[PDB]
């Protein structure tokens, strides 16, 4: 039950439902993705086998050079975490293929000339996912959003209100591909049912029909029926079809030869169907009457006479078949139909079309597709049915084929790929049905028209693309060479990869940059839900429908989380317990209930099937046995919480937690507080402030330890063992034998994240937990990463809070400090910045990095050597130069005067100047590490051997360690065997160290050849092994970290809802204090409570104290030197107030040593974690509180250290929670007002971080125009922010002194002058 | 800044930003404590 | 780019760097009638085809 | 509801000075907020203290099983998930007409 | 302005007004050799989008230069631009003093 360092730690675990199912690794849905997309895959695992497989084989015509695929085999780890992170290079892995290749002979029965198959091909360096788990490349951590777009199906949405402006509105529909065309569908009441593609325009449906070559007669043949109408006795005789009487009204007495069924005035419905399919009324006498509006399916005309009457398709007409009826007919096939609810809509859209063939039906689509030269068939043919109708580049899967089936009312979920002409025609029929008012429309709403996308699935996408820029590069080799000519590495391309891989993992629109300082902060900025994603919901179609929420959503997509911002609204986030199916869907957890045994067997449904069987919240009662207590409950039969009989539900939510996200769950008591407010919540997670000593928060979910252990941020074990050489650096574990795997030896080595860079600025922060000197187990920690300790999340911190207006420092938002915090580096942040500089390379000569500094102060010598370096460890402020940068003047420059010495004397003394690089305006820091490059080939100066130096012994360091352990082995062998043949104890304690005979006698031997040819090398790649770019080859990286404490404008806020930016500092105890001793660190006001709906201020601070105070009697039960049995049993209450809710308790082992520790540790409160929507309740808080005595009312009364005074009316004060977000201001305020404009012309250099200045818009000049001052409206738009000339004029002259000012020429008017004056225009300025 | 003013702007004191405008000339100066202070103009366009 | 159809190279300067001068500001070589003068007029110095 | 959180609060407040106990306007703070008042009306804190009522469903109209709790107390999952609905509105609205 | 590597940093309209002149002396020259007005007119034609291509090329297409695929800057285009009056208009400058 606890392990080896639960001995330390524990997190008071408080469930209201006895689980079955227990919490999975937190990040599933990502790390196992990265598991099957770089490895050994034996058959075609989605990642880097799916994507080439579904583009191999790569075959060609007449020739036949057809290129194969087998496998491919990776590269591991090669250097440490640490010095990756540090150095600035990307974290990658060699990727080596296995191509296969079999030429065959021109025209021969398969007679191969060579198969020869070809392995290691240099297919780049694809990025590694860390231990920790992030895509390091360049130097900044970044994570691809897993994302979610429209899966392939039919949707049929409504969208009311926006384009109606009259009142006979309609709906659309779309039916989704998967890697094609997407397609328009749309039928309105205006009697006109239209389709047409995305570039297109407006079209009838039977401009599809036509063109398939499906004449008049064959279009209305197929969608309307035949029934045989018969004149017998002469006498029109009907088959009346009752089906197709739906909705019809009764004008004349429906009749079966004498009894009139149906009333001539109240109509059918849906019970004079049945009326009149009871006595099956099928040839009965009726009137012409209702037949004299149907078209005939054939063709009828005077037999008796011989006269010609009409063609086909045709309204019979009063006169016509009453000839029909005297000449000599007996059948009369018409299509059957009325005008109410089946209609002959076709039948009024081929009058739509201005054509009736297929030849100029598709010239209408020539001159939709491409307008241009006079027709002919060639275009047409290729352009539209290679479309829709070629497999190669048009498909659909399995899910796209199902939604297709299922929502067209089927069967067989699967079918074929593309989309036929008998699907055009009754995926037409489904839209024509849902015109009648015979069928429904659907929602996209439903995710089963929801695609939600994994990172391997988006990868294979992207990369099919790349595939293809280069399969239409290879194919032309292939066609040309008969023979044995084309050979590996000289078709396939590696830089349309290059310029693919480091374009997905981090530039995509599904990729983003993942701010790192905090685990969780990584974890929702990684796994979540992004509609951001490439072919997903943009902010610039999806509206308010795509953004409702549903209760189908309960138990995979999370509509509450959405981080707000530029991404808002267009995320709804993935579950914990959520799985990516193995094409697009997402299965969730829940458990069977038969008719009455609630069964622990958990099961996958998917939005179709949610929506379809009856399933229970997480709110539904179970007791004793685990089964409904009640006899009722709510349940979502199709998504619609009602009321159900137990003998009718069929399941019930497994745990109270198989419905939330990483975000959502994270959030104590999310039932309490608004959803919107985790909305923005949702933004503040992934922002949370690295802190040097986190305390954790006294109140969690039981996800915390599911952050900072399972984040990666941690040195975790896979096999545990006894620590051993633990170092800053490195961690080395001695592996214990029962988790061993007998192979190489055993010796598991780990990386640290022990502070380097970040994307904003950040610096990753780890803090070791576990001391020296203990066993590991597998899933055993080390060092824990930022925000946390010995295993729990603490983003911010927790502290001192008191709820009291002071009228000025606190307006909801303004949160007021005390000194305290700031002053004791107990809640700071590191951050560490990156530069570096460009090389050398002139069209002059090469270029040295200074190797000096020429004319300068005293100051700039002291701190740069004869590399051209800023010693590392100095003060590096303000603007302090940094690295020396030497360029070649040149030709242009030269001077009269000077010339003639470097023409004479010598070579480089004059030509070369100096253009160095300083530390930008903002940063007070010192500069860390550097790494730099020399000239490959032909050598630099100095600094090339000062480089090998330097990297030779940092990698000796480290390979001696590992070896001297193993020669204390042979130490012991040596020692083994020599006192068994001659006891030599003191002998061999007198002697030197070097002082089975043929197995050591060679295995040393081996050893000492390696150590040699590894240290040449070495030095061999430093001296002409820099494969580097042309360009790139004396080049320097220099990083420079500032310490950053918290300064007033910061914003602190929670993990609820509430924000906040820390105002004026303030003293220490002239904060009210209490029956503890510590002044409130912490002062707001739930002024705000009474207008939003975040209740959180009122209750998340009653329940902060609850749990404290049960620490205070652990505080109690230690401080007064009490025996292990007192506090065992305090344990016992904890996890026993008196209850059968889960919280798990030990009695197994000595509760002497492992439980008076516990107590030494939860002295600053008892974490509790509650259940999400279902959680812990009052009566429960209080049974806790009435333990020893404790303040059941977190409402203590208030002595004012101002002087002494008491407040009135206790106030609501104790611990409660803050969330610091990375909104630093230290990143944005980089104050600039006046500094250097653009040259060219009057143009705006400044982005968003660095030199930044208010963007002074025309908008901004009509605010100018709207005041009363109308003098700095001159000067801003003239002077003042105009002239280039007129501010220089005039600067010039400030500095000297002059109150007033003249305007002078605007150099904007210069220009459209004089270009006024080409045609003849002239200005005029006289008297 | 001084708090009944703040009506007048429609803020509080929790992160309104704003700007700085220096007068380069008299021109401005004199508009500024003349035409447009506080203390100079507490009158609306809509009404008393 | 010319001297006489639009202007100074440089302020008074020639491009020949034969006038240097200001009390030469409107001389005019017998060959290239090119007055040195401000560059600044070298914007209302207009030309023709 | 209204009918009783009002007088309640807006004298139930007496005390006795050069006499018997004279009835004096609440001293509670609601009651000075709802007197001069700053930021933030006492209407919304009517449905603080008091039940919430109303608010829109998922479809448009307005719901026909009525919040009865106060935000004094936690109300329940469910009727406040239906609030939840009420959230997603006002947002958005104030959001795009600016 | 020369570049240091021998290339030379010309604007747009210069390569217009060689093109102008160019064709304008070819044009004198069908007068120095005399050429019918069909072919004269035919310069006449070449002339004409010059003084076009130098304003604002009026509505043609825009007249680009050897080699680059872009849109000469032209005299109207140094007028134009964004929010109406490109420069004094929209990001006129950075503001000076605030």
């Amino acid at each position: 039950v606890y392990s080896y360092t639960e001995k330390k730690r524990i997190r008071k675990d408080f469930g209201k439902r006895p689980q079955v199912l227990d919490v999975p690794y937190l990040l599933s849905i990502q790390l196992d993705s990265f598991q099957k997309f770089i490895e050994q895959d034996p058959e075609g695992q989605y990642g880097l086998e799916a994507a080439f497989r579904s583009v191999f084989p790569i075959q060609s015509y007449s020739g036949n050079s057809e290129l194969q695929y087998v496998s491919y085999r990776l590269g591991e780890p090669v250097f440490d975490v640490q010095e990756c992170q540090i150095r600035g290079v990307t974290y990658s892995a060699p990727l080596r293929v296995k191509l296969r290749l079999v030429i065959y002979e021109r025209e021969a029965p398969e007679g191969t000339v060579k198969d020869i198959k070809e392995q290691e091909v240099y297919m780049g360096e694809i990025p590694l996912m860390t231990d920790n788990g992030t895509f390091v490349i360049n130097g900044t951590e970044r994570v691809i959003v897993s994302q979610l777009h429209r899966s392939p199906g039919v949707f049929f949405d409504s969208d009311k209100g926006k384009t109606h402006s009259s009142g006979k509105v309609l709906y659309n529909a779309r039916i989704i591909p998967y890697r094609g065309s997407w397609l328009d569908f749309e039928f309105d009441p205006k009697d006109n049912l239209f389709v047409r593609i995305d570039r297109r325009r407006k079209l009838p449906a039977t401009i599809i029909l036509r063109a398939l070559n499906y004449t008049t007669e064959q279009i209305l043949d197929l969608f309307f029926e035949k029934v045989i109408f018969e004149i017998r006795d002469n006498k029109l005789q009907m088959e009346l079809v009752p089906e197709r009487l739906r909705g019809e009204t009764a004008s004349f007495d429906i009749e079966a030869n004498g009894k009139v069924y149906v009333e001539k005035g109240r109509r059918i419905t849906a019970r004079h169907i049945r009326q009149l399919e009871k006595d099956d009324v099928k040839l009965i006498e009726v009137p012409v009457e209702y037949i004299a509006g149907k078209v005939v399916a054939k063709d009828y005309i005077d037999e008796s006479t011989g006269e010609l009457i009409c063609a086909a398709n045709m309204e019979l007409s009063l006169d016509l078949l009453a000839k029909l009826s005297q000449s000599g007919h007996k059948r009369i096939e018409t299509l059957f139909t009325n005008d109410l609810d089946h209609g002959p809509y076709i039948s009024e859209t081929l009058r739509v079309d201005p054509t009736n063939d297929r030849l100029s039906a598709l010239v209408e689509i020539y001159r939709m597709m491409r307008p241009g030269e006079p027709p002919t068939r060639e275009a047409a043919e290729s352009l539209f049915e290679n479309l829709f109708f070629s497999e190669d580049r048009y498909d659909l899967s399995a899910v796209g084929r199902m939604k297709f089936n299922r929502s067209l009312l089927r069967e067989e979920i699967e079918g074929s790929g593309i989309l036929s002409k008998d699907d055009i025609i009754d995926v037409m029929k489904k839209l024509i049905d849902i015109r009648n008012g015979k069928g429904e429309v659907d929602d996209i709403d439903h995710l089963g028209n929801r695609r939600i996308r994994s990172v391997g699935e988006m990868a294979e996408n992207q990369f099919r693309v790349g595939l293809v820029r280069v399969e239409r590069a290879v194919k032309e080799r292939l066609s040309l060479g008969d023979l044995d000519t084309l050979m590996p590495q000289d078709m396939i391309n590696a830089k349309p990869i290059s310029a693919a891989v480091k374009e997905f993992f981090g530039s995509s629109q599904l990729s983003q940059f993942m701010d790192q300082n905090n685990p969780l902060s990584e974890i929702t900025h990684k796994r979540r839900i992004s509609a951001l994603g490439p072919g997903g919901l943009t902010r610039e179609r999806a509206g308010f429908e795509v953004r409702d929420v549903h209760p189908t959503h309960y138990g995979r997509v999370c509509p509450i989380e959405t981080p707000e911002g530029p991404n808002i609204g267009l995320i709804n986030s993935l579950s914990v317990y959520a799985q990516t199916n193995e094409y697009g869907f997402l299965e969730t957890p829940y458990r069977k209930v038969t008719d009455g045994v609630v069964t622990d067997e958990i099961h996958y449904l998917s939005a179709i099937e949610e929506g379809n069987y009856v399933i229970a919240q997480a709110n539904s009662n179970l007791d004793e046995e685990g089964h409904f207590v009640e006899d009722l409950v709510t349940c979502r039969s199709k998504g619609e919480s009602s009321l159900f009989s137990r003998d009718q539900v069929d399941y019930m939510d497994v745990s109270t937690q198989q419905v939330v996200s990483v975000g959502a769950s994270l959030i104590p008591f999310l039932e309490h507080d608004d959803a919107n407010r985790a909305l923005m919540g949702a933004n503040m997670q992934r922002q949370a402030v690295p802190t040097l000593r986190a305390d954790k928060p006294l109140v969690g979910t039981g996800m915390e330890r599911a952050v900072a252990v399972d984040s990666g941020v941690t040195a975790v074990a896979k096999r545990g063992g006894v620590v051993q050489y633990v170092d800053a650096s490195r961690i080395v574990i001695k592996v214990n034998e029962d988790e061993m795997y007998p192979g190489e030896a055993g010796i598991d080595i780990y990386n640290l994240t022990k502070y380097t860079r970040s994307n904003q600025n950040t610096c990753i922060n780890q803090m070791p937990c576990v001391s020296l000197g203990e066993p590991v187990e597998r899933g055993d920690v080390l060092a824990d990463g930022p925000s946390t300790d010995l295993g729990e999340l603490a983003l911010g911190q927790n502290m001192r809070v008191a709820f009291m207006p002071w009228n000025g420092y606190n307006f909801e938002d303004s949160i007021l400090v005390s000194e305290r915090v700031v002053q004791e580096d107990r809640f700071t942040t590191i951050h560490i910045q990156e530069l570096a500089c460009v090389s050398r390379d002139t069209k002059l000569g090469p270029e040295e990095i200074t190797a000096d500094i020429p004319n300068v102060g005293e100051a700039a010598l002291s701190k740069l050597d004869e590399s051209g370096i800023v010693y590392i460890g100095a003060e590096v402020t303000g603007g302090d130069i940094l690295v020396g940068k030497v360029t070649p003047k040149g030709e242009t420059q030269l001077t009269p005067e000077e010339k003639l010495l470097r023409a004479i004397f010598g070579e480089k003394a004059s030509d070369v100047k100096d253009s160095s690089l300083r530390v930008p305006n903002g940063v007070s820091g010192t500069v860390i590490d550097v790494q730099v490059f020399t000239r490959d080939g032909v050598e630099k100066d100095k600094r090339a051997l000062e480089i090998e130096e330097m990297q030779l012994k940092q990698a000796k360091k480290d390979l001696s360690e590992e070896l001297q352990i193993l020669e204390a082995g042979l130490f012991s062998r040596i020692r083994a065997v020599l006192v068994a043949g001659g006891v030599e104890a003191e002998k061999l304690d007198k002697l030197p160290r070097d002082r089975q005979l043929e197995q050591l006698a060679e295995q040393y031997d081996e050893l000492k050849h390696e150590f040699e040819k590894k240290l040449e090398a070495k030095r061999r790649k430093i001296t002409q092994g820099d494969d580097l770019a042309p360009g790139v080859l004396k080049i320097v990286k220099v990083y420079l970290a500032v310490k950053r404490r918290i300064q007033p404008g910061d914003k602190m806020a929670g993990r609820h809802g509430n924000k906040g930016v820390i105002s004026k500092i303030n003293p220490i105890e002239d904060m009210p204090y209490d029956e503890n001793g510590t002044p409130v660190d912490i002062v707001l006001n739930p002024l705000g409570v009474p207008s939003r709906m975040n209740i959180g201020q009122i209750l998340e601070t009653h329940l902060g104290m609850a749990a404290k105070g049960i620490g205070d009697k652990i505080n109690a039960m230690l401080k007064q030197q009490q025996e292990v049995a007192k506090l065992r049993e305090f344990i016992q209450r904890a996890y026993d107030l008196g209850a059968d809710v889960r919280q798990k308790v030990d009695l197994s082992t000595f509760s002497d040593e492992e439980v008076m520790r516990l107590a030494e540790n939860l002295r600053k409160g008892m974490p509790i974690a509650t259940p999400v929507f279902d959680g812990a309740k009052e009566a429960e808080i209080k049974e806790l509180l009435k333990l020893g005595d404790l303040p059941t009312s977190g409402q203590i009364r208030l002595y004012d250290g101002r002087t002494g005074e008491q407040f009135e009316r206790p106030v609501t004060v104790g611990y409660m929670y803050m969330l610091k977000l990375n909104h630093l201001v230290d990143d944005k305020m980089h104050a600039r007002s006046t500094g250097s404009y653009s040259l060219v012309t009057q143009q705006p250099l400044g982005g968003k971080a660095q030199f930044g200045g208010q963007r002074f818009g025309e908008m901004e000049v009509w605010a100018l125009e709207a005041y009363g001052a109308a003098y700095t409206l001159q000067e801003m738009l003239t002077v003042k922010s105009d002239d280039v000339n007129g501010r220089t004029k005039m600067y010039k002259n400030i500095v000297d002194g002059n109150h007033q000012m003249e305007p002078g020429m605007p150099e904007s008017f210069n220009v459209l002058l004089k270009e006024i004056r080409s045609l003849g225009i002239n200005i005029e300025l006289e008297d | 800044l001084h708090p009944l003013v703040c009506a007048a702007y429609n803020a509080d004191f929790d992160g309104d930003q704003m700007a700085v405008h220096v007068p380069l000339t008299l021109e401005a100066q004199l508009e500024a404590r003349a035409l447009m202070m506080s203390t100079n103009n507490i009158l609306s366009p809509a009404n008393g | 780019f010319c001297a006489r159809i639009f202007g100074p190279v440089k302020d008074y300067e020639c491009l020949c760097g034969k006038y240097k001068r200001l009390k030469h500001r409107g001389v005019i070589c017998e060959k290239c009638g090119v007055e040195v003068t401000q560059t600044k007029v070298r914007r209302e110095r207009m030309g023709h085809i | 509801v209204s009918k009783a959180m009002m007088d309640n609060l807006q004298t139930e407040t007496v005390i006795n000075r050069d006499g018997q106990e004279e009835k004096q306007v609440s001293f509670n703070s609601i009651y000075m907020m709802a007197d001069s008042g700053a930021r933030g009306s006492a209407a919304q804190i009517r449905q603080l203290a008091g039940m919430r009522g109303l608010m829109a469903k998922p479809d448009g109209s307005i719901i026909e099983t009525p919040i009865t709790a106060n935000f004094r107390e936690g109300l329940n999952v469910l009727q406040y998930f239906i609030s939840t609905h009420g959230a997603r509105k006002g947002l958005a609205d104030t959001a795009l007409k600016t | 302005v020369p570049l240091d590597g021998g290339r030379f940093a010309t604007s747009d309209l210069n390569d217009l007004y060689r093109r102008v002149i160019n064709r304008n002396n070819r044009l004198k020259r069908l007068l120095d050799l005399a050429a019918p007005d069909i072919i004269v007119r035919n310069e006449k034609r070449m002339l004409q989008e010059a003084v076009d291509a130098l304003l604002d090329n009026g509505r043609r297409g825009r007249a680009i230069t050897g080699s680059n695929k872009r849109p000469l800057k032209s005299l109207a285009d140094m007028i134009k631009g964004k929010q109406g009056r490109f420069r004094q208009n929209l990001l006129g400058k950075r503001v000076d003093y605030s």
